[PDB]
């Protein structure tokens, strides 16, 4: 896919210059205080989202962005006739110049943005989005709970930290709960459709065995024990009873059709178990990644679907009772999940409120979900970057 | 840089509840991770590297072993951490024959030593080297090259040990890495003879001192036991020396069919990255543990964590 | 004075208990995620401030707090006939008791003259002397909080920010008492003014005493050089920005002496007067210079300093750059501002308090984390510092003062 490979900054804030070279899988940016880590993340997020109207609020001279496929974007801020003009130049030669004051007026109002998105959609610059995790995730999550959430939180955060700040669009824990519920409902409906298919399929499978001529019952017993003791079933979970009836009628009653019917029944049980496992594959992988961190609780679902945290006494609690660090762990693992939106994950200070035993495993458990996405983190903590020192990037900007 | 100091890391040991292992380099971390994951793929041991720990002392800055010894000394008695160092030439006797005074893994309050000179000495079992080189080969004349290499490997270890001892006598450890080239090696009827090439980029004084030390140490190494001899070879030196010896044997036995093809394959093998060789050897070494009784590993260290 | 010494929690959120024993100087509290560190800090901050009306918003059974002097506070939440009640019991037998619904109604009306409940709580905590020591609370969310405050505060007038933070994080959160850098700047200006007035009083007293001793005692080469060095040192100080004419007076005295016993006594009392003035200048500016030396050990390309000028009459306090430029303290970054506040809170200029800092490693580089606790303790305030941290770079070198928190989960 398309990944950021180079960012050059010239006279940004009229203060410094900075050229950064990236990897395509993982980048761990680090540097001193005020070195421009957060500004680099903001520039990357605004470029990747195609939100060039943010650049009216940044004082700079030239920003060069290079992607993986060779696409190059050059953004310039010229000053002519005591007016500032933003110039965006692609590698195709197509360009768009718009006035700063018009962009400021559209900001005060919230036409030019329509021209901008037509230019972006024409040149396919929104092929991959960017999930921006700011350094103030905790108070923003607490504020928003007291895409509309993205819009309101973006307005409030740009009110506080300036209008250059990108659109906040990382998955909040309430969004995580809603998407988990939607995936659980879809998995149940998929199980319903698969059962209706295998229902009509097994009738002609049995009908085929009527025209053709021990341990199988034990294997069916094992499959029925596994399915009856499965949390993914809440309804018609009495396979042990019908298995006992079947084995009683077998011991009461050698025809080859009986053995073929036993084969069909074993295949139907294991096939239903296989589709039931593949329907809940992403949810179980995400909850296994989360529950590898939590100590005295376990995130789990139960059936109407309930999604919460089981404690060792069996009591349930909502996701709102989690602490700040545990909620941040939930969000950062969901952004790298397969059920999360495919994007470029930009995290600013992922080490906030995380114990060092979790900081050592955060990047490992994000990369072990095989999302294939590019992850860029800016950290001050050496325990985040341990084990991945080949991907560390040290930025030392040249101040003027 | 973004790394812990000695005191900060000691505090991290107090705060963290994981089972930890401290090793010298990052390559040691990757190899030991494969070793641990063979016995327990779900193991939760976290391995730290002393290479990524800043030291305030200038002398201790690039002395990885001294960092490990300092840390081990200051938390001596902790339960959750184990230490591994490189034995180097410690506990070896050079009284006209190579003698190992330990012949076992060293242990001193969660501080362990590799059985050989370093961690890479575990790779010097002949079966591991064979399997790994066969797997990582140009695939042109592999079978005959492996058969010849399997014949040469018994006596070549004496040559490698002599090279390492000659390097440490004149303190020019990195000298054999750039001095000896695979073309200089000659494949005889089971033996090898690194001819002193007349032309070398390095000064003749270093070359002459190296060959004087090599000649003065070779009969002593010959009289020593092969098993003891295979463990004293320096870890980084041995890998490259085997790479050159295999490039030489491949070109020696494949030039008659096609000299250019053999030379291209030999140069290709010689141009292979060290990291590629270490990873291939590590995979072969992991697979041979438990199959052959002649493959060693730090069993005490694995048991302790 | 009075310092906290033991906190015993019982069934917080009906599931876990905790028992922590503290030290009187420094307590670096660390633990796993979700252990109950921030809840412990909230409990200490509510108890020490005497804001017991917060405890109607926590689900618990019993919380005991022991101080260093022996005063024990026992807070018990009971449920009598489905009606919940908070009972606060001290060690001398004095106690108060109120309803949870009344407290919730009072807090909601405060969201919309104090109530009967607020007046009763304040009377109870005032008559029992429960508010000797304050508690500076540095929250974990302070970095965005000061950004919110700078778009629309003090250690005493912080009602709006505390109300907003309790709106975001629930009503159990204590009041936001940590000093803003504006409060630090104002306090620095006031301390400089007080130091100048004390210097003026010392000048008058030393002038009268020196004239009396001179006139009574009235009826060499090394002394002139020593007095020359003292006058040079007096002239080369920032504190003498209102008067820098010591060398001219020394040269006039030296020229009167050099052209031609009784003069030796005048010379040695002149040297003693210069030494006494220099020592009173160090004493009067001791806390300010110590605090600025603690702060300027962290800042790289700038230094915090004060300035006087005779043309104006307002001592200038702010940042000084090596190129001579002056900027106020608001042009600092977030981490440098955190350093400024966390070093003023442990200073002698700050109020007598118990410094409760939650996550001091927020927005700090790894070089600054290794020196924060050393520079807080080097000011010798005698405070009790309680930090809840996840960073080993903060806590390094203080492993004897580290307290692990492991709550005990109860099943019911
Ligand atoms: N208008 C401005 N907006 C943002 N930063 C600015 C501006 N003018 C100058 N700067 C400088 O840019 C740096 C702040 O940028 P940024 O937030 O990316 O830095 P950082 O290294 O991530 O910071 P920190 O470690 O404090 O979080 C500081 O050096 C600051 O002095
Ligand atoms: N309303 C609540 N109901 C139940 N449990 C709660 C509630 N609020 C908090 N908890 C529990 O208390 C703990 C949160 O407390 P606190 O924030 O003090 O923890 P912490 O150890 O400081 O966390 P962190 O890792 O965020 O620093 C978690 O175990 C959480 O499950």
């Amino acid at each position: 896919i398309r990944t950021i490979s180079k960012i050059e900054l010239s006279k940004i804030h009229n203060r410094y210059n900075l050229t950064v070279d990236f990897f395509n899988d993982l980048n761990v940016i680090h540097g001193k205080n005020g070195a421009g880590k957060s500004t680099l993340i903001h520039v990357i997020a605004n470029i990747v989202n195609g939100d060039f109207i943010r650049f009216a609020f940044l004082i700079f001279e030239e920003i060069k962005a290079t992607y993986s496929d060779g696409l190059k974007i050059v953004i310039r801020r010229d000053k002519i006739d005591e007016q500032s003009f933003i110039s965006v130049t692609l590698s195709n030669g197509k360009y768009i110049k718009f006035a700063v004051g018009e962009a400021m007026a559209t900001v005060r109002e919230i036409m030019l943005a329509m021209d901008i998105d037509k230019f972006v959609k024409e040149n396919e610059l929104q092929k991959v989005r960017a999930s921006y995790f700011p350094a103030f995730r905790t108070m923003l999550e607490a504020w928003s709970s007291s895409s509309f959430y993205n819009r309101k939180a973006s307005a409030f955060a740009r009110e506080l930290f300036g209008q250059f700040l990108p659109s906040i669009n990382y998955p909040s824990p309430m969004e995580i709960e809603d998407r988990l519920r939607e995936e659980i409902r879809r998995a149940q409906l998929g199980i319903a459709a698969y059962e209706s298919r295998t229902f009509s399929e097994s009738f002609v499978k049995v009908f085929s065995a009527l025209f053709d001529n021990g341990e199988l019952l034990k294997e069916i017993e094992g499959l029925a024990i596994a399915q009856d003791s499965s949390i993914k079933n809440g309804y018609y979970a009495e396979y042990s009873k019908v298995y006992e009836e079947i084995r009683s009628l077998i011991n009461r009653n050698v025809e080859n059709s009986v053995s073929g019917a036993l084969v069909v029944y074993r295949d139907a049980l294991r096939d239903r178990q296989d589709y039931q496992e593949k329907a809940f594959s992403e949810i179980d992988n995400y909850m296994s990644s989360v529950n590898s961190f939590l100590e005295d609780k376990e995130m789990a679902y139960d059936f109407y679907p309930k999604v919460g945290l089981k404690f060792p006494d069996g009591s349930w609690s909502p996701i709102r009772v989690l602490s700040s660090g545990e909620r941040q762990l939930l969000t950062m693992l969901y952004a790298a999940s397969k059920m999360g939106d495919d994007a470029i994950v930009l995290i600013d200070q992922p080490e906030i409120s995380l114990h060092i035993d979790w900081q050592e495993d955060l990047l490992k458990r994000m990369l072990s979900q095989l999302s294939g996405r590019q992850i860029i983190v800016c950290t001050h903590s050496p325990s985040i970057a341990t084990g991945y020192e080949d991907f560390m990037i040290n930025i030392s900007p040249e101040f003027i | 840089s973004c790394a812990y100091t000695i005191d900060s890391y000691i505090t991290l040991l107090t705060m963290s509840s994981k089972k930890r292992l401290l090793v010298e380099g990052r390559h040691d971390r990757s190899h030991l991770y494969q070793l641990i994951y063979k016995f327990n793929p779900a193991s939760k041991v976290k391995i730290d590297t002393a290479q990524d720990i800043k030291a305030s002392d200038k002398a201790m800055s690039k002395n990885n072993r001294l960092k490990i010894e300092t840390i081990h000394s200051k938390v001596k008695g902790k339960d959750n951490i184990s230490f591994l160092c490189d034995r180097a030439f410690r506990e070896f006797a050079f009284n006209d024959q190579i003698e190992d005074l330990l012949n076992s893994h060293y242990c001193d309050d969660s501080l362990y030593w590799t059985l050989g000179h370093s961690l890479e000495n575990y790779f010097f079992n002949p079966s591991i080297i064979i399997d790994a080189f066969q797997f990582l080969s140009p695939s042109e004349y592999k079978y005959k090259a492996i058969e010849l290499f399997s014949e040469l490997i018994s006596s070549s270890f004496a040559v490698l040990a002599a090279v390492s001892l000659a390097a440490k006598d004149i303190d020019k450890a990195g000298l054999p890495a750039a001095l000896i080239d695979w073309k200089d090696i000659v494949i005889n009827d089971g033996t090898i003879k690194l001819i002193r090439r007349d032309s070398y980029d390095i000064d003749s004084a270093c070359v002459d001192s190296f060959f004087n030390a090599f000649d003065a140490v070779l009969p002593r190494v010959i009289a020593s036991d092969v098993g003891i001899c295979s463990r004293v070879v320096r870890g980084h030196t041995g890998i490259l020396l085997l790479q050159k010896l295999f490039s030489a044997c491949l070109y020696y036995v494949g030039r008659e069919d096609d000299a250019l093809q053999a030379d291209s394959s030999a140069n290709y093998f010689c141009n292979l990255s060290e990291l590629s060789l270490t990873t291939a050897l590590a995979e072969s070494w992991v697979r041979k543990i438990g199959v052959l009784e002649d493959v060693y590993f730090p069993d005490s260290l694995l048991k302790n964590i």
